C-alpha cells in the first residue's frame, strides 16, 4: 500500500538534527583525540611491530 | 486515492530536503581547511598468505588482530595465523558460491554465505577436534551478500531480496525482518554499540536500522549507482559508502546528510570494499582497477595507494588494534600491509 | 572422546610386549599422541610421542632403541612396541591425545592405562609433597624449573594435571595461565620464569589428589614429583 | 618456528597445505558450464542422464572420463550483474532457445545479446541449443514466421526459417575470439551430451593454442 | 681494409648485437614482471632466452674481433672456451625449440589430460635435459680434443673447430645437433596444424601461417652453415671465406628473431613491451 511510504517518511522527517559544522567538529575532534593510537598514521617501530 | 497519497509523499520528501539544507551552514572542507594533512602514507606488504586457488570474496579479522578467516570460490574457509602465516583450519563448504564470511567476537564461530541463500555457522572449538557445521539459517529468498555476528546466538544477514534479517542461532528463526529497500542489499556494518547497523543496497540508498525494534530510522541518498560497501566510523556517529559510480561518500546520522565525497577524475571504477583506520582519519577503499586507495577522511585527498594485487581487490579489513590492514583480491592471494 | 588401552601383564625380564590404545569419539588423524608412565609409588614419566601424519617421533633417553611408537589412523589405534623389558619398566602406561595450533589445549584427554609388571633436560621440582587442607580453604601449589620456560614468542609452557585416586590425570591449566574445558573457574595458575604457582580457591571434595607440573618447552617432557592434598 | 608447540603448528599447516593441493588438483578435471535461457525452454532437460547433486542448481554428469558440472541460475530472481562474475571461469555457456515460443523469442534475443557482450563473457564460448525443432515444423504450418520477425522476406519452409533465427542469434556476437556453436535438438535426440563434449574439446584446443602462442 | 670500413663493420654488428640483448632480456623480464605471462609454457621461452642472451653477449661479439682484425689476437685457451661455449649454447637453443614443439604438440593433441599431468617439476626436468645433453655432446669433444687427438693442429693466429677433419665425428655432431631436431620439429608442427582444425577455417589458417614463420626462419638461418660443414670435411679448401662468414652470421640472426617468432606472437607480449 502507498500509506506505508507516508508512514515511513513521516518518521524520518521529524528528527532532532544538528548542524553540519557541529557534526564536522565531532569527527574532527575524534581523529585528533586518537591520533597517537593510530598505527597506520604514525608507523610503529620494528620492535613493537608484529609484522 | 493513489494520486492523493502520491502528493503527500512528495511533500514529505520536499520537507526533508528543506531541513537538510537548513542545517548545512558550512561544508566539512570549510572547517577542515586549517589542519596539517597526513602527508603520504607508504604501507608495504609484510605478509602474503598463499593457499587459495580461486577468487576471494570475503575476509574478516578476529577480535585479537591475529586470526582471520577468508572465503574463496574453491569451497573452503581458511583461518590464518597472520603472525606466523599458518593455516589453523581449513573448512570445506557445501556450496562453493560464497560471497561473505564473518568471525564471531568470541572467536568460537565463523559465518559463511552466498548464492545458496543460507548462512552457515561453524563451531571452531569442539571436543572432537574438528570444525563442524552448527546451524544452517534459511529463509532468505535472494543471495546472501553479508553477515555479521552480534554474539554467539544472534547474527544479522543482508540478502538480495531487498531484506535484512536478525536470527537466533539456537532457534534458527528470524527474530526480526527489515524491509524498505528497493534494490538488493550488498553491504552491512554493525555499530560498535551493536544497537544499530547500517546497510547499503542497489537502490543507491543507505538505511540506518536498530536491532531493538527493527524500524528504519534514517534514509540517505547521494549516490548515482549501486552501493557495494559500507562501514561505520569508529565514533559510531558516521559511516562511509563505496559505490559503482567510482565515488566514496561520508554520511553523518545526527546531521542526516552527506558530509564529504571522495573522487578523482582518473578513477572510473567502482569500489568493492571500504574500511576505516583505528582513529577514523584514514579511509581505505578497494577498487576495480586492481588497487586499494588510501583516503584522508577529513581532506578528501588521496594519501597513498596499495598496489600489490594482480586482480580486483574484493576485500578489506583493519584490525581492532589498527596494526595491520589485510587485503583480499580475485588473484587468489591476500596480503597484510603495515 | 574415549581412549582405551590394552595389553600389559606379567612379563618376564628380557621379553617383548605390545601395548595398544583404541580411540573413539574424536578425530584420530589431527591429534598428536603421547605415552606416559607411572610407577607404582612414583610420579609420571614421558615415554614417546608421534605427530599427526607420523612425521615427528620422539623417545625418552631411557627407552630409545628399545621402544617403538606407531599408529594406524584408519584403524583409530596407537601402538607401543616394547623390546628388552627391564625391571624398571614396571609401570602404568597412559595414552594422551594432543593437538597443536594457535590457541590449542594440548594433553587435554587421558585414557585409563594398563599396568605392566616386569619381574640437558629441564628439571621440574615440586618440594611440597603432602599438604593437609580443609573443605573451603584456599591453597597454593608451587613448581620450579631449571630453565626459563618463557619463550621469545610470549608463550611460556607450563602444564598442571590433577590425578585423583584410582583415576587418570586430567588437564587443569595449559601454558601457565589457561583453563581447560570442564575445569571449574576456581582453579587459577600464575607465575613467571623459573617460578610458578597454582591456586585452588574454595577447595572442596573431588579436588583431592596429586598435582603435577609438566613443561612443554622442549623434548623430552619432564614432570614433577607431585604435590598430594589430603583432607 | 622455535618452540616445541610452534614446530607442531607448522607441521599441521603443511599438512593442511598438502590437502589443499589434491583438492585443487581433483577439481581441475571438472568442466564448469553455465546454463542460460528463458523459463521453460528445455534448460533442465538438455541431457537425459543429468542428475542433480533454491538459489543455484548444480547438476553433474561424467560423459567420457570427463566430469561436467552444470549450473542453472533461474531461481536468482534478482540483479544478475551483482553475482554473474562468479561464473567468469566457466568453460562455456549453454543457451537454450524455444523455436516454438514466438512471444518469448524476442526476450531470448535480448537475453542473448547481454550475455555475449557482457564484460566478463567476452572470451567465453557459447553453445547454442535451438529446442522445439519438431514442434517448430508443426507450428509454422498454422502461424508463419512473420509475427516474430516482420522483416523476414524468405521461404515459409522449415529449413529456411530455422536458419533465419539462427543467423539472428549469431549476429549479436561481435568479438572474433568466442566461436559460437549452434545445434538443433528438441526432445528426442538422446545423443545431446556428445555435442557439448565435442564443443568443449574444441574450446580447450583453442585456449591451448592461444596459451602456446600459436593463435 | 681501412679505418672507415672497420668502423662501418663494427657499427652494423654492434647495433645488431644490441638487438639480441634487447630482444631477449625483455622476454625474461616480461615473465617475471607479469603474473599473467607466468606459466609452464612461458618457462620454456625463458630457457630459450638464456641461450640467445649468451650468444648475443659472448659469441657474436667475439667474432667481431675475428673479422675486423683478420686473425685471432687472443690466446688458445680462451678460444678453446669460446668455441666450446658457442657449440653448447647454440645446441641448447635448438633443444629449447624442440621441447617447445613437444610441449605444443601435447597441449593440442591431448588438450584434456596433458596440461594437468605435466607439472612445473616435469618442465624443469625437460629444460635441464636440454642443457645436460648440450654439455655431453660438445664440451668433451671440443675442449679436450687435441689432448687426445695427436696434439693440436690449429695455428696460434687462427681458431676453428679442430675435429672437423674427421668426417665420422662431423656427421655425428651435425645430425645430432641440427638435422634430427629439425625433422622432429617439422613432423610435430605438421601434426599440430592438422590438429588445429575445427572437427565439430579461421583458426587453422592462422595457426599454419605462424608455423611457416617459425619453421622457414629456422631452416633459412641454420641450414647453410650445417651444409658447408658437411662438405668442409670432404673438400677441405673449397668453401671461400666470403661465404663462411655469410653462412656463420645467419646462425646468429636466429637469436635476433627468436623473440619475434615465438614471444611476439601473443597480444600480451606486445602489450608488455610497450
Ligand atoms: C654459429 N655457430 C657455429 C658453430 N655451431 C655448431 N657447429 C658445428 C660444428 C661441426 C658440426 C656441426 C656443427 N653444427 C652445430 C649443431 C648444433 C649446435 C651447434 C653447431 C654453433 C653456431
Amino acid at each position: 500500500q502507498a500509506r506505508k511510504l507516508v508512514e515511513q517518511l513521516k518518521m524520518e522527517a521529524n528528527i532532532d538534527r544538528i548542524k553540519v559544522s557541529k557534526a564536522a567538529a565531532d569527527l574532527m575532534a575524534y581523529c585528533e583525540a586518537h591520533a597517537k593510537e593510530d598505527p597506520l598514521l604514525t608507523p610503529v617501530p620494528a620492535s613493537e611491530n608484529p609484522f | 486515492e493513489l494520486d492523493q497519497l502520491r502528493q503527500e509523499a512528495e511533500q514529505l520528501k520536499n520537507q526533508i530536503r528543506d531541513a537538510r539544507k537548513a542545517c548545512a551552514d558550512a561544508t566539512l572542507s570549510q572547517i577542515t581547511n586549517n589542519i596539517d594533512p597526513v602527508g603520504r602514507i607508504q604501507m608495504r606488504t609484510r605478509r602474503t598468505l598463499r593457499g587459495h586457488l580461486a577468487k576471494i570474496y570475503a575476509m574478516h579479522w578476529g577480535t585479537d588482530s591475529r586470526l582471520l578467516v577468508s572465503a574463496s570460490q574453491d569451497g573452503k574457509l581458511i583461518i590464518w595465523d597472520s603472525y606466523t602465516t599458518n593455516k589453523v583450519h581449513a573448512i570445506p563448504l557445501r556450496s562453493s558460491w560464497v560471497m561473505t564470511c564473518a568471525y564471531a567476537p568470541s572467536g568460537n564461530y565463523v559465518a559463511c554465505g552466498g548464492l545458496d541463500n543460507i548462512c552457515s555457522i561453524y563451531n571452531l572449538k569442539t571436543r572432537e577436534g574438528n570444525v563442524r557445521v552448527s546451524r544452517e539459517l534459511a529463509g532468505h529468498t535472494g543471495y546472501l551478500s553479508c553477515c555479521r555476528f552480534l554474539d554467539d546466538n544472534q547474527i544479522v544477514t543482508s540478502s538480495g531480496d531487498t531484506t535484512c534479517a536478525l536470527w537466533d542461532i539456537e532457534t534458527g528463526q528470524q527474530t526480526t525482518t527489515f524491509t524498505g529497500h528497493t534494490g538488493d542489499v550488498m553491504s552491512l556494518s554493525l555499530a560498535p554499540d551493536t544497537r544499530l547497523f547500517v546497510s547499503g543496497a542497489c537502490d543507491a540508498s543507505a538505511k540506518l536500522w536498530d536491532v531493538r525494534e527493527g524500524m528504519c530510522r534514517q534514509t540517505f541518498t547521494g549516490h548515482e549507482s549501486d552501493i557495494n560497501a559500507i562501514c561505520f566510523f569508529p565514533n559510531g556517529n558516521a559511516f562511509a559508502t563505496g559505490s559503482d559510480d567510482a565515488t566514496c561518500r561520508l554520511f553523518d546520522l545526527r546531521a542526516d546528510q552527506e558530509l564529504m565525497t571522495y573522487s578523482h577524475d582518473n578513477i572510473i571504477c567502482g569500489i568493492t570494499s571500504v574500511s576505516f583506520s583505528k582513529s577514523g582519519r584514514l579511509l581505505l577503499a578497494g577498487y576495480d582497477d586492481f588497487n586499494c586507495n588510501v583516503w584522508d577522511a577529513l581532506k578528501a585527498d588521496r594519501a597513498g595507494v596499495l598496489a600489490g594485487h594482480d586482480n580486483r581487490v574484493s576485500c578489506l579489513g583493519v584490525t581492532d588494534d589498527g596494526m595491520a590492514v589485510a587485503t583480499g583480491s580475485w588473484d587468489s592471494f591476500l596480503k597484510i600491509w603495515n | 572422546v574415549q581412549l582405551v588401552e590394552s595389553g600389559g601383564g606379567l612379563v618376564q625380564p628380557g621379553g617383548s610386549r605390545k601395548l595398544s590404545c583404541s580411540a573413539s569419539g574424536f578425530a584420530f588423524s589431527s591429534f598428536g599422541m603421547h605415552w606416559v608412565r607411572q610407577a607404582p609409588e612414583k610420579g609420571l614419566e614421558w615415554v614417546a610421542y608421534i605427530s599427526s601424519g607420523s612425521g615427528t617421533i620422539y623417545y625418552a633417553d631411557t627407552v630409545k632403541g628399545r621402544f617403538t611408537i606407531s599408529r594406524d589412523d584408519p584403524k583409530n589405534t596407537l601402538f607401543l612396541q616394547m623390546t628388552s623389558l627391564r625391571s624398571e619398566d614396571t609401570a602404568m602406561y597412559y595414552c594422551v591425545r594432543s593437538i597443536y595450533y594457535y590457541g590449542s589445549s594440548p594433553f587435554d584427554f587421558w585414557g585409563q592405562g594398563t599396568t605392566l609388571t616386569v619381574s640437558s633436560d629441564i628439571v621440574m621440582t615440586q618440594a611440597t609433597s603432602s599438604v593437609p587442607v580443609t573443605p573451603g580453604e584456599s591453597v597454593s601449589i608451587s613448581c620450579r624449573s631449571s630453565k626459563s620456560l618463557l619463550h621469545s614468542n610470549g608463550n611460556t609452557y607450563l602444564y598442571w594435571f590433577l590425578q585423583r585416586p584410582g583415576q587418570s590425570p586430567q588437564l587443569l591449566i595449559y601454558r601457565m595461565s589457561n583453563l581447560a574445558s570442564g575445569v571449574p573457574d576456581r582453579f587459577s595458575g600464575s607465575g613467571s620464569g623459573t617460578a610458578f604457582t597454582l591456586t585452588i580457591s574454595r577447595l572442596e571434595a573431588e579436588d583431592v589428589g596429586v598435582y603435577y607440573c609438566m613443561q612443554h618447552l622442549e623434548y623430552p617432557l619432564t614432570f614433577g614429583a607431585g604435590t598430594k592434598l589430603e583432607l | 618456528t622455535l618452540s616445541a608447540e610452534d614446530k607442531a603448528a607448522v607441521e599441521r599447516s603443511k599438512m593442511i597445505e598438502k590437502n589443499l593441493k589434491e583438492d585443487g588438483i581433483s577439481a581441475a578435471k571438472d568442466v564448469k558450464l553455465l546454463l542460460l535461457g528463458a523459463d521453460n525452454s528445455g534448460k533442465s532437460t538438455i541431457v537425459k542422464q543429468m542428475k542433480i547433486i533454491t538459489g543455484i542448481v548444480e547438476t553433474h554428469f561424467t560423459f567420457k572420463n570427463l566430469h561436467f558440472r552444470l549450473f542453472d541460475v533461474g531461481g536468482q530472481r534478482s540483479e544478475r550483474k551483482k553475482w554473474i562474475h562468479c561464473f567468469e571461469d566457466v568453460t562455456a555457456i549453454i543457451f537454450c532457445v524455444d523455436l516454438s515460443d514466438y512471444n518469448r523469442m524476442h526476450e531470448s534475443l535480448m537475453l542473448f545479446d547481454s550475455i555475449c557482450n557482457n564484460k566478463f563473457f567476452i572470451d567465453t564460448s557459447i553453445i547454442l541449443f535451438l529446442n522445439k525443432k519438431d514442434l517448430f515444423g508443426e507450428k509454422i504450418k498454422k502461424s508463419p514466421l512473420t509475427i516474430c520477425f516482420p522483416e523476414y522476406t524468405g521461404p515459409n519452409t522449415y529449413e529456411d526459417a530455422a536458419a533465419y533465427i539462427q543467423a539472428q542469434f549469431e549476429s549479436k556476437n561481435r568479438s572474433p575470439n568466442k566461436e559460437i556453436y549452434c545445434h538443433m535438438t528438441c526432445a528426442t535426440d538422446t545423443n545431446n551430451a556428445q555435442v557439448i563434449f565435442d564443443a568443449v574439446t574444441d574450446i580447450i584446443i583453442a585456449n591451448n593454442l592461444r596459451g602456446c602462442g600459436l593463435y | 681494409y681501412e679505418t672507415v670500413e672497420m668502423v662501418f663493420i663494427a657499427t652494423v654488428t654492434g647495433s645488431l648485437s644490441l638487438v639480441t640483448v634487447v630482444g631477449n632480456i625483455l622476454v625474461m623480464l616480461s615473465i617475471k614482471v607479469n603474473r599473467q605471462l607466468q606459466t609452464v609454457n612461458n618457462y620454456f621461452l625463458f630457457s630459450l632466452a638464456c641461450a640467445d642472451l649468451i650468444i648475443g653477449a659472448f659469441s657474436m661479439n667475439l667474432y667481431t674481433v675475428y673479422i675486423i682484425k683478420g686473425y685471432w689476437p687472443l690466446g688458445a685457451v680462451v678460444c678453446d672456451l669460446w668455441l666450446a661455449l658457442d657449440c653448447v649454447v647454440s645446441n641448447a637453443s635448438v633443444m629449447n625449440l624442440l621441447i617447445i614443439s613437444f610441449d605444443r604438440y601435447f597441449c593440442v593433441t591431448k588438450p584434456l589430460t596433458y596440461p594437468a599431468r605435466r607439472t612445473t617439476k616435469m618442465a624443469g626436468l625437460m629444460i635441464a635435459a636440454a642443457w645436460v645433453l648440450s654439455f655431453v655432446l660438445w664440451a668433451p669433444a671440443i675442449l679436450f680434443w687435441q689432448f687426445v687427438v695427436g696434439k693440436r693442429t690449429v695455428p696460434d693466429n687462427q681458431c676453428f673447430i679442430q675435429f672437423l677433419s674427421n668426417p665420422a665425428v662431423t656427421f655425428g655432431t651435425a645430425i645430432a645437433g641440427f638435422y634430427l631436431p629439425v625433422v622432429i620439429m617439422t613432423v610435430l608442427y605438421i601434426h599440430i596444424s592438422l590438429a588445429s582444425r575445427s572437427r565439430v577455417a579461421a583458426r587453422e589458417r592462422k595457426v599454419t601461417r605462424t608455423i611457416f614463420a617459425i619453421l622457414l626462419a629456422f631452416i633459412l638461418t641454420w641450414t647453410p652453415y650445417n651444409v658447408m660443414v658437411l662438405v668442409n670435411t670432404f673438400c677441405q679448401s673449397c668453401i671461400p671465406d666470403t661465404v663462411w662468414s655469410i653462412g656463420y652470421w645467419l646462425c646468429y640472426v636466429n637469436s635476433t628473431i627468436n623473440p619475434a617468432c615465438y614471444a611476439l606472437c601473443n597480444a600480451t607480449f606486445k602489450k608488455t613491451f610497450r
